[PDB]
């Protein structure tokens, strides 16, 4: 809880390393909630393992480091990076900004034909 | 229900109740009484016995060491723990440095007349010794055959996690246990801090003082009985907190908790001990006794553990009103 | 053809046949008989001798220890193995914890009157002890000079591979051997599970009970002979499976396998033992004998091993009909 | 102000003053005098005592070893250090190889009659031995129980940092201390080189010769007094530098520094020692004495340490004019 304690995140072999105060900035997310991320902890290596996409996590971790900047990398597909945001649970307020930055009876019946 | 249980997420199997040696061994009770108390605990399935180099200035480990040697119990059938921090007046005889961890544990093994203890604890955190030095020293005594496991005591969850990190960092042995105070009037640590470490890195809790040095027994609602712990030399601090403002307030809440004891067909000490073992993160509770009538009464808390319903647990959290905010 | 062979992909050279001590040593046969059986095996090139702390409640390691001390054989000329899991009634005297692995192996070395065993096995998987604790303990006793190698017994291939991972993870020593039951009526493990580990991480197999405790010898097609293992106290479980529904069905298939024994100019016990050594993943077969006539007969299975053609191997897989689906 | 202080960023607590054994023990002073000097230091709170295998060709560690054994002081109450480099005429009896580090330290422990020293130093850098061999050897003697910590002496900051790298590289134990010469006429190392290592990797400094072998005491402004160190056999090198060109120039600057001593109500040796302890990177200063009047006078430098104002410190840097360019 905002304590400079270091956290190691392993993405399919790609090693990431950050402070706990960085992830505790957004407690509603996956890596920010100690109860959500513990399902992925490895007590033999003291790290969190994820068997997912590797090029996407650069922007996921930087979303915490910068404080809200969620920018898809130039080499990650749009459909793949968008599915990663929903896994790490960044939020709808953050997902909407990503879409904006990416460029994105009888009365009712007679109203349909016309 | 299940008597023996693992000490955290390790292979060391301890009984849910253990007999400590603070105050009693080598101080309050005679050696002939200490032998009788230990033989009762051992003959009843208790294998965990706790001590420290500071208890009775080393006389507690000596008394404990002579009982084990006299009765001829198999060392493989005992789980002996000791705590290292206070080892003499000198400057280099205190703390968690590599010098005192090795010297202090070696001196305890001499008094205990044992080749090794099953667990060696850091009796308190040492802000003067770097974490890497303490973990290396604890790993060293384990690899040298002076101890089987090592744990912490009075460490915050942030410090216990750090020792686990430094262990994984330098391929050393992490700690497996944490001795924390836990009774009806001290709950913030075992019920909030520790359970995260039990699921993350598997550090169990071996709680001490389940009756607040005897306060929960309800023997103080009239005054300070003779021959009790509060009447002992060196325990004026306990007599102060008993007769203080909060002291009488705690005695009032014990009157309500007494009704829960009679309703469950048990005593109040048994209810408080069974109340501690209700958590999966509590690997064992360390008992204390000055006579045989107290001990075998406190052993009966195993009967009360199945009779603990969530309705009763919620009922006690209302009388105390100290439910820690999760 | 080649008598001695490496224990897995390691440097320890064992004979393809080994003499065990279950049932016999310190129980069924006299000590004077055990000495005679061992001297025959040793004088015939067998260097591998197996035991456990559970056999005869420690009397087997004692008998084995006295023969080695009496005959004055060079310790460098012997390969002594022992298995650790069951070490007493107490709770802390069983399992694969660091406490019992060290205490149990130390107690075995005392009875064996030996400074070290060549291999120390985990007699069965222990679901209560974490894999990291067991691997560290096995590495610890090796580095302390109490053992040269360590292996597993009755572990699944998934567990053996995990111990290899935890070893590589923490720079520890992986296991080199696995003791699995393997005879004509138990084939699923050695013929399917293990060969993948022998080529991947080089874990050899030291199979036990090649005659199904004597069932394959064909001495039960009439009844339960006196003085045999099925007539012994504590082995009613064996007498049940012999006279059960499947028991008579196995005795019927031995009649056909007997014709293959006469055609090859050998007995049926020799054919079954040579049938086990037909795999490259089997580093050694542990024999059992209650008299000298059985032992030197079973040693003759080396003659039958070259006479094992793939036509004969396919012929036996048709009589049994238990060829494991690869 | 604060007497005891940590040896660098480690858990070993040493007094800010320590008693060395160069020249004096086993050479200049009698053993009866050495006992008296040590009993005074020990009875005054000094726990750090320094020696080497080269001092008096091993007689210094012998004298020191007999005092500790005679007085019966608790080993846990002492901090004993020894330095290893010169161990005999032979080729393999000098340097920092694994052969001499182990053989030399073992021989020192025999003369000291001690099972272990608290710190083992490399008396000087060895350009013939690779850094990995020295660090492994220093880690080896620590893990073998012959030493608690290890440090360097006369190593450059580039070499101390390399030993720290090789330690982290191979999961070994880094050094915790550095013995460097530090007095008013030798300041380039402790005031420039070392403080970067104290904040980066936490290597403390245990400075030696605070009075330039007695030069700073001002006893040489007339000549070479009898029975002093300059009049001793084997110390013509010291007599040369005292009566040289710079030697008389240093004696002239001591006359001005004497006025600062009288103004502060103390002597000149006390001012020079307190001048050394003014840095946080200096964990302890090793004293030297040939009589009891010198020792208990030098112990009084603790009184002068609070009376050291930055105005006085700047005043002394002007008389010396050797302020190292940071
Ligand atoms: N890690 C640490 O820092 C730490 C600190 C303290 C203790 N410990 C360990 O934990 C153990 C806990 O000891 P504790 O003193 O805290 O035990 P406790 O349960 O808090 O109280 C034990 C004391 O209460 C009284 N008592 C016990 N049973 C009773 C009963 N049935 N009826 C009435 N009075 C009873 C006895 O005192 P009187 O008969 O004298 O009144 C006895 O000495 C210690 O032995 C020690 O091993 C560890
Ligand atoms: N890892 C484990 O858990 C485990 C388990 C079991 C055994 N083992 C090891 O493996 C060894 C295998 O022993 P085992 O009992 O399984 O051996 P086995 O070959 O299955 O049977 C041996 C028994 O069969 C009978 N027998 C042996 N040779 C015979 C012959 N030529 N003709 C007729 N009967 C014969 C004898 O019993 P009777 O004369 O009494 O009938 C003898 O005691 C043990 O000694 C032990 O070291 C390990
Ligand atoms: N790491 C290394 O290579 C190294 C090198 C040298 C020393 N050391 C250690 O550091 C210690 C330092 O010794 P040191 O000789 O350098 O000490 P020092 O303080 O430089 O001088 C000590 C000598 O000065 C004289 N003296 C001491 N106190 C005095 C006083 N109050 N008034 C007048 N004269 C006084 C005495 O010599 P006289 O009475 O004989 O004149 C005494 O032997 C040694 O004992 C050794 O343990 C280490």
């Amino acid at each position: 809880h905002e304590s400079s304690e270091r956290v190691v995140i392993n993405i399919s072999g790609l090693r990431f390393e950050t402070q706990l105060k960085t992830l505790a900035q957004f407690p509603e997310t996956l890596l920010g909630d100690p109860k959500k991320r513990m399902r992925y902890f490895d007590p033999l290596r003291n790290e969190y393992f994820f068997d997912r996409n590797r090029p996407s996590f650069d922007a996921i971790l930087y979303y915490y480091q910068s404080g809200g900047r969620l920018r898809r990398p130039v080499n990650v597909p749009l459909d793949i990076f968008s599915e990663e945001i929903r896994f790490y649970e960044l939020g709808e307020e953050a997902m909407e900004m990503f879409r904006e930055d990416e460029g994105y009876e009888f009365q009712r019946q007679v109203w349909l034909l016309f | 229900l299940q008597f023996y249980r693992n000490l955290g997420k390790s292979g060391l199997r301890v009984s849910c109740l253990g007999l400590g040696t603070w105050v009693t061994f080598g101080g309050q009770i005679t050696d002939e009484m200490a032998e009788h108390l230990m033989t009762l605990a051992y003959d009843n399935g208790i294998n965990l016995f706790d001590t420290a180099e500071v208890y009775a200035a080393g006389k507690a480990e000596v008394v404990l060491g002579n009982i084990i040697k006299k009765k001829g119990w198999r060392r493989s059938s005992l789980v002996i723990t000791t705590k290292i921090f206070w080892g003499g007046k000198a400057e280099t005889e205190r703390g968690l440095s590599r010098k005192h961890i090795i010297e202090g544990l070696k001196a305890s093994l001499e008094r205990l007349q044992l080749e090794y203890v099953d667990v060696v604890f850091a009796n308190r955190p040492d802000p003067n010794t770097p974490m890497e030095e303490t973990v290396r020293a604890m790993t060293h005594v384990i690899n040298q055959g002076m101890a089987m496991y090592w744990g912490t005591s009075r460490w915050s969850s942030m410090e216990i996690m750090e020792a686990y990190s430094v262990a994984r960092q330098f391929n050393l042995i992490p700690p497996i246990c944490e001795q924390a105070e836990y009774h009806m009037f001290q709950r913030e640590k075992v019920e909030v801090q520790l359970p995260e470490l039990f699921h993350k890195i598997g550090v169990g809790a071996m709680t001490w003082s389940p009756l607040a040095c005897g306060i929960v027994s309800g023997k103080y609602d009239s005054g300070i009985p003779p021959y009790s712990r509060a009447s002992l030399k060196g325990y004026q601090w306990l007599k102060d907190k008993i007769l203080s403002e909060e002291g009488r307030r705690q005695q009032a809440k014990l009157k309500e908790l007494q009704a829960i004891a009679e309703r469950l067909g048990c005593t109040l000490p048994q209810l408080a001990i069974a109340w501690c073992l209700r958590n999966e993160g509590v690997s064992s509770v360390l008992l204390g006794a000055s006579n045989a009538e107290q001990l075998m009464e406190n052993i009966g808390a195993i009967q009360v553990l199945p009779k603990l319903s969530s309705s009763i647990v919620h009922e006690i959290d209302s009388i105390l009103g100290n439910k820690p905010y999760s």
